[PDB]
């Protein structure tokens, strides 16, 4: 793995911190720590984490088994930013979670967004920024929990994905990053955290 | 973006 840098003691301070079993304190902004910046930190790690658990049931989400993005039958995603679409275009699962994924990389690679200089504030957009990028995210939990949970569970990966969600789900809560009506796919489970 | 049934 990666050896051995504010923002990276700010994630290996996020990571340890939750140990503590109790996601909801350690999901705050610590002292005197920037919003953006914490904020920042922790969606790249969501988006890591969200890409691996991904990544373990590839092999079940196809162009066959999903035709469409899909939580449930009652919620559909259409692809759309727009830059280089505009209007939301019809596309299986794997093809749109690759275009968010592409996306939301796109914009980790912008430094105008997320500035890898120390010293150089995040923009003032930046917060709106952060939420489209999580709000998506999330459909990537919502389309795994309502299609392929058995292969998630078949592989041994059901705590892993669990676990983050849970953490993506309180830290979301904490900071305002997304609405009611975005998480409803998810609404009994995020009722039971 | 997001449809619903
Ligand atoms: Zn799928």
């Amino acid at each position: 793995p990666k050896k051995n840098s504010h923002q990276y003691e700010l994630l290996k301070h996020a990571e340890a911190t939750l140990g503590s079993g109790n996601l909801r304190q350690a999901v705050m902004l610590p002292e005197g720590e920037d919003l953006n910046e914490w904020i920042a930190v922790n969606t790249v790690d969501f988006f890591n984490q969200i890409n691996m658990l991904y990544g373990t049931i590839t092999e079940f989400c196809t162009e066959a088994s999903c035709p469409v993005m899909s939580a449930g039958p009652r919620y559909e995603y259409h692809w759309a930013d727009g830059t280089n679409i505009k209007k939301p275009i019809k596309c299986s699962a794997p093809k749109y979670i690759d275009y968010l994924m592409t996306w939301v990389q796109d914009q980790l690679d912008d430094e105008t967004l997320f500035p890898s200089k120390i010293g150089v504030p995040f923009p003032k957009n930046f917060m709106s920024v952060a939420k489209t990028i999580l709000k998506r995210l999330f459909r990537v939990y919502a389309h795994i929990y309502h299609q392929h949970f058995d292969s998630v569970m078949q592989l041994q990966e059901e705590a892993h994905l669990n676990t983050s969600f849970k953490h993506f789900i309180f830290f979301v809560q904490e900071f305002n990053l997304i609405d009611r009506r975005e998480l409803a796919p998810l609404q009994e489970l995020i009722e039971k955290l | 973006t997001m449809i619903e049934p």
